[PDB]
């Protein structure tokens, strides 16, 4: 039942803005953080940041400040959410696939992931 | 030969979780925290010092903060029930501007609407002043802020919002151990522990970024956190010297009464007698650099000696967690703190004016269980508060592993961290008075 | 501070043996299995604790600052990429 | 001294002040008539639990035959397998806190031997 | 055996296991804050009634002089008008269930003679 | 006679009837489910307070060594500074009501000497 | 008051479900919306 | 089991020794739509 829906792929130009969605349905969303991961073709994973679903406060590394803006949206009955990820100005080396993890406990257990959204520039 | 003897009343305790009760002070009227059913405290507290004992305390797992978090919600949400609910306030409004000379032009709105009369066959055309944060545009022709997810009830006018100190006293058979060790972080043993009947004055102050009216340290600035390595944990800072902050709302507001039903009144906002000004807060710039200069000295103990510690403003979220929010004089403030946390610390009479905003429709504690919000009535007159800044709530940015650069941004939202800074030195135990020991005595037959 | 090392860069052992990959790191450490173009899947967390849904042929243990992943009774559907994961630091894992 | 003041003192010194730890085991409005459930039932449930926890300890003293006494001498021989320590190093070197950790492994065997000794003794003299 | 396990056994056999029947006489949410009255007061009233029913029995043992003892020998002579049965047929043939039906007609006279014997005895020695 | 019937009698006559004052210290609807708070909590709080007030008196008798006895002889000498009256004019002329007013100035000194005598006596014989 | 029509076209049960439309209150209490819903025959009377 | 077999106003209670399986269903695939009838109050109607 615990699933994280993933949005479709998108092709843009260098300088545009993208948006990747993530919908959590079958668990208690407000008690578990939602992280974002990105891996380039040929390399390993790379951390993008987390967002508190209760408050909305994001976190991002120094190499991503000013570009990525993590935003969540809750429904009226608070059973499903919509986690977004908007990039301000995509570079040429941003052609990668983005995931939607879920922190379970303090050991950072990402048990459930997303299907993945690959974007190119 | 040795024989076992039974001793009753031995000083042996064990860790347990019980339901502590409240204890208020002497009454020399009403408030949202029910400080009238609490038992009166003793005029002098009995603090028995315990020698030759090294009790192990444990922050971030105490049940006293988990119980106080439930007791505040069970009192904030149980006082909005009996008095008036503003369910006919979701009619369509006709809002015009107030300020003529544009520059903020657009903060206040002069909205007029059709309200129900006490005779439910006629209607009156009344007007009121609303802030920009309480109105949205439908497609002029505004409405209230949500009117779709919450049932707006009025905050009750007779009760007060003043946080008065309360105590948490243990029942019979239980004891509270207070750690008096100065160089003591959250988790660790405490070789200087005494017992109390109950704690000191804990004021239930609601704030997000700056801990107002709290308990100070003794010698140096203490930095407490569950784990410094985990960046998802909010770093709690406690000051040793107070930083005075002067917040005000210079708009001289008037309160008019509108009868919306039989025996039900709605306190609107009439004209503003005087100048249209903006609420703000002031801190001493010489004291703020002196206070922030001590936190950067204590932060370098958990990190490198020659690292660059930066301070940036908030990254986002709702208005509660990105701005310093409090309850000065009954009105809710939301202060922009981009002037405080704007520095960069390389290793080796003027005041800072913080622009704030006023909100009247407040949703707290996840809608009080179902959907309920709160509408604070306007306070007549000029409001001015003088409080202390006795700590911050920071959040380190992750991913930084080279260049020796760590940036700290203010956070909050989780109201439990406001009471972690007060109930960190206490722990409830359970007395086990039964004990056996060998003795050379015998039962006389 | 977090320090990472990944010495088994590449190995192509056969089926039926017992292979082990190690990585030295301080703090909590989780193990993930990632296929080609698919999402990673958590196998074990906290070094040795097993996740529900993972078959019992996976096991791990720690001693100081050395985490091991024991792979016994290999399968034709058990050839993927494995990496150990500290909070925000993920090293590029190795393929079988 | 006071309540729990002899927690760090030796077992020989803390046994003389048992009376200070045994005594502390027993001690216009219709608009918010539902608000008195908080600290009206939480306080009431804390008083009932203190009575039931006190009556369970007084019942075990009545079964062992030590009702009304704080220092009770029993008729059970002390087994050497529980603690092979001298009498001089128990009441003069150890305290009651660390003594509980040494007997908690065997604290249920001693509680059964004290019960088995009183009903046996009550059967002879009747 | 267990709780009430000697109900069918004789009175001589059930008196050796009195300790198993005397020990068992003492043992996100604000939307439905009124719903906790059910099984929050019904459970609380059941705990207070168990304490008051236990203190009434311990008070009668204190009046008769049998405080803290399960088998108490009194100083009242057994009248032959209550039951004209031998001692061998009471503890070896009858059980405690049918014995209550034979004395319940006279169970208040014996409760008065035990009270009248202790206050008389306390008056002599003082 | 009855409850508090010997309040006007002398202290020698009221001490023989102490059992009558010690026994009396322990004794379609969902529309108004909130109405049972009145006389459902007020009556419940009156029953818990009667138990705690009874256990405080039985605890002081256990500390002094008079558990289960109504007339207890202690081992503390009577100081002549408290009341310089003969024995014949106390039990035959005075009653228990006006006797309390003469000792209430010194009723806390006697309560401390009885506590200090039992723990001293328990220390010798162990 | 509702405006209920039938759902099943081919009569034989024809008349178990009712397609009722009515005026419901909007969250702004000065306008009204015309919504529709399905009700059973045991929940409606003429 | 019954209170009295002679009194016909008493319901006769029968208890089986073997179970009789019953399969009940509602094959209409219904959809649920939400209708906001007030501030923070929704009414779940029945769509198509
Ligand atoms: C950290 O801690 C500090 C101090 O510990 C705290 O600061 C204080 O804030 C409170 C709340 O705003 C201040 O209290 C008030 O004072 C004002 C002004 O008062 C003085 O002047 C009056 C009149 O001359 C004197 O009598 C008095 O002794 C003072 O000298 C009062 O106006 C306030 O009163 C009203 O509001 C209450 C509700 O909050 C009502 O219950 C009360 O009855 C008063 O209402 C009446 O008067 C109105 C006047 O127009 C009238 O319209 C009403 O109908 C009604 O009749 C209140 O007493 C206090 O002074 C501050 N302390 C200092 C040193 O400045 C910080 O707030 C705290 N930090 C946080 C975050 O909470
Ligand atoms: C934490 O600290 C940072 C940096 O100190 C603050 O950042 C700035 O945030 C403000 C508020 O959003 C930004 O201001 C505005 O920019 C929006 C987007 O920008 C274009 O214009 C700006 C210059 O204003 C350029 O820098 C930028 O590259 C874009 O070309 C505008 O849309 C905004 O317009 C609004 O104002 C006009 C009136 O001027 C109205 O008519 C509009 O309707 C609209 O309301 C506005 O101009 C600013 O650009 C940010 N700077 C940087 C460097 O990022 C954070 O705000 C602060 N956070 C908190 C919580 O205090
Ligand atoms: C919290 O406070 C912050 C500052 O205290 C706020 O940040 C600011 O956002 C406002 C917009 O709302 C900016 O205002 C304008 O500035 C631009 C650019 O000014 C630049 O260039 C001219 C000419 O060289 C120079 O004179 C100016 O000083 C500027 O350097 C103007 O074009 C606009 O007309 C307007 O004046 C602030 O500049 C900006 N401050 C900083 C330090 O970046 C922040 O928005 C506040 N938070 C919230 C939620 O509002
Ligand atoms: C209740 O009404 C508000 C007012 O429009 C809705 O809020 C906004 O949602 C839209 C759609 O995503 C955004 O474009 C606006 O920017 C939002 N406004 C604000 C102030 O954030 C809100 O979504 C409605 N509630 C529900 C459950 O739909
Ligand atoms: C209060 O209600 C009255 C009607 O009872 C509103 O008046 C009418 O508004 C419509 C809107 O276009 C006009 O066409 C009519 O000419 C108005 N009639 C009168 C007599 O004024 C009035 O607008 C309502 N008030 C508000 C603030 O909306
Ligand atoms: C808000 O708008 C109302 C009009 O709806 C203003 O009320 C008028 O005030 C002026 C000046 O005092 C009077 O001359 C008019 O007779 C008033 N009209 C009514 C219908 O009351 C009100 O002053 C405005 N408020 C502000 C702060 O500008
Ligand atoms: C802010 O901090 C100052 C200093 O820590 C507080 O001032 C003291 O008040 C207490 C009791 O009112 C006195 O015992 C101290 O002697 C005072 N200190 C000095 C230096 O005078 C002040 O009360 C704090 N403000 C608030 C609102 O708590
Ligand atoms: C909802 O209310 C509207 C009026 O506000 C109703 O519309 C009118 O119904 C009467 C009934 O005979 C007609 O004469 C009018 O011509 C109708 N006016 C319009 C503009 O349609 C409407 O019928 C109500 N809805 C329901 C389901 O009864
Ligand atoms: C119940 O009646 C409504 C009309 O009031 C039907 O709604 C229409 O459905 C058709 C077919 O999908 C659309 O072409 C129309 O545009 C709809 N009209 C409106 C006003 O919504 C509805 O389909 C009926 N339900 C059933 C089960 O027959
Ligand atoms: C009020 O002021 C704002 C900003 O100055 C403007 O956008 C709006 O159109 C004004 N409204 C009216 C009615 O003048
Ligand atoms: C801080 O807490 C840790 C927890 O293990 C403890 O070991 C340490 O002594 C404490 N103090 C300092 C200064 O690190
Ligand atoms: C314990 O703390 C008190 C007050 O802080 C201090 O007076 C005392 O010297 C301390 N004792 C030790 C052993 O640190
Ligand atoms: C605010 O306005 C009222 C109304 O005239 C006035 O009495 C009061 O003095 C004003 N407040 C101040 C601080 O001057
Ligand atoms: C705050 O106000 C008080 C008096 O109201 C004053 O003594 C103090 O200097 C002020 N502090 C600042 C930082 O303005
Ligand atoms: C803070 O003020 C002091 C005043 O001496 C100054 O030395 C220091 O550089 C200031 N800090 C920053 C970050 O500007
Ligand atoms: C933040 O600090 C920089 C560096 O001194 C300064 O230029 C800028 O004006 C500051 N911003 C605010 C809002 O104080
Ligand atoms: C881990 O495996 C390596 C070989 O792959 C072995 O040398 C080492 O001893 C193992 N460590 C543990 C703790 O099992
Ligand atoms: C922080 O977490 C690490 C594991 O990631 C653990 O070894 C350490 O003990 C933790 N620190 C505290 C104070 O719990
Ligand atoms: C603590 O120990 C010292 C020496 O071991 C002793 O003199 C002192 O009395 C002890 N403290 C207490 C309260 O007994
Ligand atoms: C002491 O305990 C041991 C182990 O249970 C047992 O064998 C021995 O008989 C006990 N001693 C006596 C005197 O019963
Ligand atoms: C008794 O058991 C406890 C818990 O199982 C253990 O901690 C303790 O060491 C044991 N006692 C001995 C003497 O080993
Ligand atoms: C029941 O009675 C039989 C014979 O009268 C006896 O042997 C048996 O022990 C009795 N049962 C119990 C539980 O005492
Ligand atoms: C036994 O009871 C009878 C009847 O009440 C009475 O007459 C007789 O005196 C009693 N026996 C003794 C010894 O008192
Ligand atoms: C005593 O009275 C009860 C009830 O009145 C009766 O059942 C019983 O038979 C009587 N006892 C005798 C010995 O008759
Ligand atoms: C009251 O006093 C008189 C004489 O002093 C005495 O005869 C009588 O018995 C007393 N009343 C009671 C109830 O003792
Ligand atoms: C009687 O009390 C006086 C005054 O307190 C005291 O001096 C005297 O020693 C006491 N008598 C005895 C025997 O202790
Ligand atoms: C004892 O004190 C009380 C109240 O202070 C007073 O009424 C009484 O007379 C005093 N006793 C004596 C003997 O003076
Ligand atoms: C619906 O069907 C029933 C029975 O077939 C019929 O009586 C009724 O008139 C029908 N209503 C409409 C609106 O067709
Ligand atoms: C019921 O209809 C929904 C909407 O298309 C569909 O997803 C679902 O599979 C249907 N139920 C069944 C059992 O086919």
């Amino acid at each position: 039942q615990v699933q994280l829906l993933q949005s479709g792929a998108a092709v843009t130009k260098p300088g545009a803005s993208v948006r990747v969605s993530c919908e959590a349905s079958g668990y208690n969303i407000r008690d578990y953080f939602i992280h974002w991961w990105r891996q380039a073709p040929g390399q390993g994973l790379q951390w993008v940041g987390w967002i508190n679903p209760k408050t909305g406060q994001p976190n991002n590394p120094r190499q991503f400040q000013g570009r990525v803006s993590l935003t969540r949206h809750a429904s009226w009955d608070f059973d499903t959410y919509s986690f977004y990820m908007d990039l301000k100005a995509l570079r040429s080396d941003d052609t990668a696939v983005y995931f939607c993890a879920r922190q379970r406990s303090d050991y950072w257990d990402f048990d459930v992931w997303g299907s993945g959204t690959q974007v190119t520039v | 030969n040795l024989w076992v003897t039974v001793y009753y009343g031995v000083p042996v305790w064990k860790d347990a979780e019980t339901t502590l009760f409240c204890a208020s002070d002497a009454k020399a009227k009403h408030n949202v925290w029910a400080t009238h059913a609490c038992v009166p405290t003793d005029p002098n507290p009995q603090e028995i010092h315990l020698e030759n004992v090294t009790e192990e305390f444990n922050m971030w797992k105490n049940n006293m903060v988990e119980q106080m978090h439930t007791d505040i919600i069970s009192l904030w949400c149980q006082s909005l029930k009996p008095c008036v609910k503003l369910t006919p306030l979701c009619v369509t409004l006709q809002c015009t501007n107030v300020t003529n000379n544009i520059t903020m032009r657009g903060e206040l709105k002069n909205c007029s609407f059709n309200m129900t009369t006490e005779l439910r066959d006629k209607k009156q055309k009344v007007y009121s002043l609303f802030y920009r944060l309480d109105v949205v545009q439908i497609n002029k022709e505004y409405r209230l802020i949500n009117c779709n997810t919450s049932a707006i009830t009025q905050a009750c006018p007779k009760v007060s919002f003043e946080p008065i100190p309360i105590h948490y006293c243990a029942p019979a058979g239980f004891a509270i151990l207070k750690c008096k060790d100065k160089k003591f972080n959250g988790t660790g043993p405490c070789p200087n522990v005494s017992t109390v009947q109950c704690t000191h004055g804990i004021k239930p102050v609601v704030s997000t970024q700056l801990l107002l009216n709290g308990s100070l340290a003794e010698e140096e600035v203490m930095i407490r956190s569950e784990n410094i390595t985990n960046n998802a944990k909010n770093i709690l800072v406690q000051f040793n010297t107070p930083v005075q902050i002067n917040c005000t709302r210079p708009n001289n507001n008037t309160r008019k009464s509108i009868r919306i039903g039989p025996g039900q009144a709605f306190y609107a906002t009439g004209d503003i007698i005087g100048d249209i000004r903006q609420a703000h807060c002031n801190v001493s710039k010489a004291t703020w650099n002196e206070t922030l200069g001590k936190v950067v000295k204590q932060l370098r103990k958990h990190f490198g000696n020659n690292t660059i510690i930066r301070f940036a403003n908030s990254s986002g979220g709702d208005l509660e967690v990105t701005t310093h929010s409090f309850n000065c004089g009954g009105e809710f403030f939301y202060c922009n703190t981009s002037g405080l946390f704007n520095s960069t610390w390389i290793s080796n009479n003027d005041s800072i004016t913080l622009p704030c905003r006023i909100k009247q429709i407040i949703n707290m504690w996840q809608g009080c269980g179902i959907g309920q919000a709160m509408y604070a009535p306007p306070i007549q007159g000029v409001i001015r508060c003088v409080s202390n800044i006795t700590g911050l709530i920071l959040t380190r940015d992750g991913g930084s592993t080279n260049s020796t650069n760590e940036t700290f941004r203010p956070g909050g939202g989780d109201m439990r961290d406001n009471w972690r800074s007060e109930l960190y030195k206490y722990k409830v135990v359970k007395i086990e008075p039964l004990g056996v020991a060998p003795t050379r005595a015998k039962r006389r037959v | 501070d977090i320090q990472m090392t990944q010495s088994p860069s590449s190995l192509s052992a056969s089926v039926g043996d017992t292979v082990t990959i190690t990585c030295q790191a301080n703090g909590y450490l989780n193990w993930y299995q990632q296929r080609r173009g698919k999402a990673p899947k958590l196998l074990i967390y906290d070094g040795s604790k097993l996740e529900r849904g993972v078959p019992s042929r996976f096991s791990g243990r720690r001693w100081g600052q050395e985490y091991n992943l024991t792979i016994n009774n290999l399968q034709p559907e058990d050839i993927a990429t494995y990496f150990c994961q500290v909070y925000e630091f993920v090293v590029p894992g190795t393929r079988l | 001294l006071g309540f729990l003041g002899a927690a760090g003192s030796t077992m020989g010194a803390a046994s003389m002040t048992l009376t200070v730890q045994a005594r502390n085991l027993l001690s216009e409005a219709q608009q918010h008539l539902l608000k008195l459930t908080v600290w009206g039932i939480k306080q009431l449930q804390a008083r009932v639990l203190a009575v039931e926890r006190y009556l369970r300890d007084q019942q075990l003293l009545g079964i062992w035959g030590c009702s009304g006494k704080l220092i009770c001498a029993t008729n059970v021989p002390w087994n050497s397998s529980w603690s092979n320590r001298n009498l001089s190093e128990i009441w003069d070197n150890m305290t009651w806190l660390q003594w509980d950790k040494e007997i908690s492994n065997y604290t249920q065997i001693i509680y059964g031997l004290l019960e088995e000794s009183q009903n046996q003794q009550e059967k002879n003299e009747q």
